[PDB]
């Protein structure tokens, strides 16, 4: 038994509905699973006989002929952001045979963009870069300088007040280190904001 | 008891030295699983047992690893004189008559030449701007955990002794200290966002927590630093007008 999912990886604005993939070789499935990973959650469960089960906002179907299982994720949230894994039992075992993964990013839809390098000083003469605000067409850049360190962009709810937003980080013990550079790496909007001291 | 449980979470090992990994299945389970999983791939099958009868082990390396389920109960995963690539995460799952298998949180094990490559982390908080307070009305908090090894750590916010879930963000993946090289320590950023009128209240204590599992009172260690033990190393801030 092979199992295919595909995409590996999938990037969808958030309110799109998605699709994951899952087939497999051998079409003898006696239970197909759907899990979450952000160990693993249980999110559905298809018999030999059912075409289908839902859970919320995810709908499973399994093709018998085709042999292809689709997971449906419907009005995607930021929330829904992890990796998703398919397995299947074949007649005759008992174990399960999984796929290698899709990983799910779900981007926040930031309704005002406002991008801007900030920098911020440690409570107890360190500092690091903030880059916040930004809308989710920006990705973040790794850094070209091994002694500059720069994270991936993060995605923070605030839910009380209705709002999203991203951030990467960047610091180093260099000497000639400044926020103004710190992002050089990166597509950053021409409209940044780069606060005076 | 309703949930599989697995010890240890975490575990770190010295190339060379045996473990043992322990599953609880849900209570009275008949039918128990063994996955290993590498990082960002699927889980692979390794063992199954049918009460004590280990039915099917078609998915154990040919050596060093062995199952065990000796009253049909509690199962030990041994791994003898381990080796880097036996590195992973590894799953146990339980399953009743409906078939449907229920899976625990999984031991995560590294194996690493010496434990002399053990580290905790540095943690730092990191206070907001005033133009961003200003520009924006919040402020945002940064904590970063720097120099650990193994990757076995969980970063939490406090707020006057409350965790905080709402605002924060907490790298999904950690970077590598020393990226050219295949040895690395690793560090790790998370971020608080307040309103700036919560920030200015000088009353308002922010704490960033860092559990790292480490070394037990078993491990030996000669190196003349401190013993790099399970510990929490953590960093705060008080809010400012």
């Amino acid at each position: 038994q092979e199992v295919t999912q595909i995409p590996a990886a999938l990037s969808v604005p958030e309110g799109e509905n998605l699709v994951l993939n899952c087939s497999f070789t051998d079409s003898a499935i006696y239970n197909l699973q759907w899990f979450r990973q952000d160990g693993l959650t249980s999110l559905l469960l298809i018999q030999s006989s059912q075409r289908e089960q839902t859970s919320g906002r995810l709908n499973a179907s399994l093709d018998k002929s085709s042999g292809r299982s689709t997971l449906y994720i419907a009005a995607s949230q930021p929330g829904d952001s992890a990796t998703y894994l398919c397995a299947g039992v074949n007649t005759g075992f008992q174990k399960l045979v999984f796929g290698t993964g899709t990983r799910l990013l779900v981007s926040p839809n930031i309704q005002n963009p406002d991008p801007a390098v900030y920098q911020l000083r440690d409570s107890k003469d360190k500092s690091v870069c903030l880059f916040t605000d930004f809308d989710s067409q920006t990705n973040v850049s790794q850094s070209k300088d091994s002694d500059v360190y720069i994270t991936d962009k993060c995605v923070l709810d605030m839910r009380s007040m209705d709002f999203k937003s991203n951030s990467a980080v960047a610091w180093s013990n260099k000497s000639d280190f400044a926020c103004a550079n710190a992002f050089n790496n990166s597509i950053i909007p021409e409209d940044t904001f780069f606060p005076s001291p | 008891g309703a949930g599989v449980s697995q010890s240890p979470r975490y575990k770190v090992a010295k190339r060379g030295q045996d473990v043992a990994l322990r599953c609880d299945p849900i209570s009275g389970h008949v039918s128990l699983f063994w996955y290993q999983q590498a990082l960002g791939q699927g889980p692979e099958f390794l063992t199954y047992f049918q009460n004590e009868a280990q039915l099917d082990k078609s998915g154990l390396p040919s050596d060093r690893f062995f199952a065990e389920r000796p009253e049909g109960s509690v199962s030990t995963l041994k791994i003898q004189r381990t080796q880097q690539e036996d590195s992973a995460v590894y799953l146990c799952a339980s399953s009743s008559r409906d078939l449907e298998q229920y899976f625990g949180p999984g031991t995560r094990l590294t194996v690493t030449e010496d434990l002399k490559n053990v580290f905790p982390p540095e943690v730092a908080v990191f206070e907001p701007s005033e133009a961003e307070i200003s520009h924006t009305q919040k402020a945002t908090l940064v904590c970063l955990a720097t120099g650990f090894y193994p990757d076995h750590v969980e970063l939490s916010w406090w707020v006057n002794g409350k965790e905080v879930h709402s605002g924060v963000c907490t790298d999904p993946q950690p970077l590598k200290e020393q990226p050219a090289l295949n040895d690395s320590r690793y560090a790790l950023s998370s971020r608080l966002r307040v309103s700036a009128t919560f920030w200015q209240n000088p009353r308002n204590h922010f704490r960033c927590q860092v559990q790292f599992y480490g070394l037990s009172e078993n491990d030996e260690w000669t190196q003349d630093r401190a013993k790099p033990v399970t510990q929490i190393v953590s960093a705060e801030a008080w809010g400012r007008a």
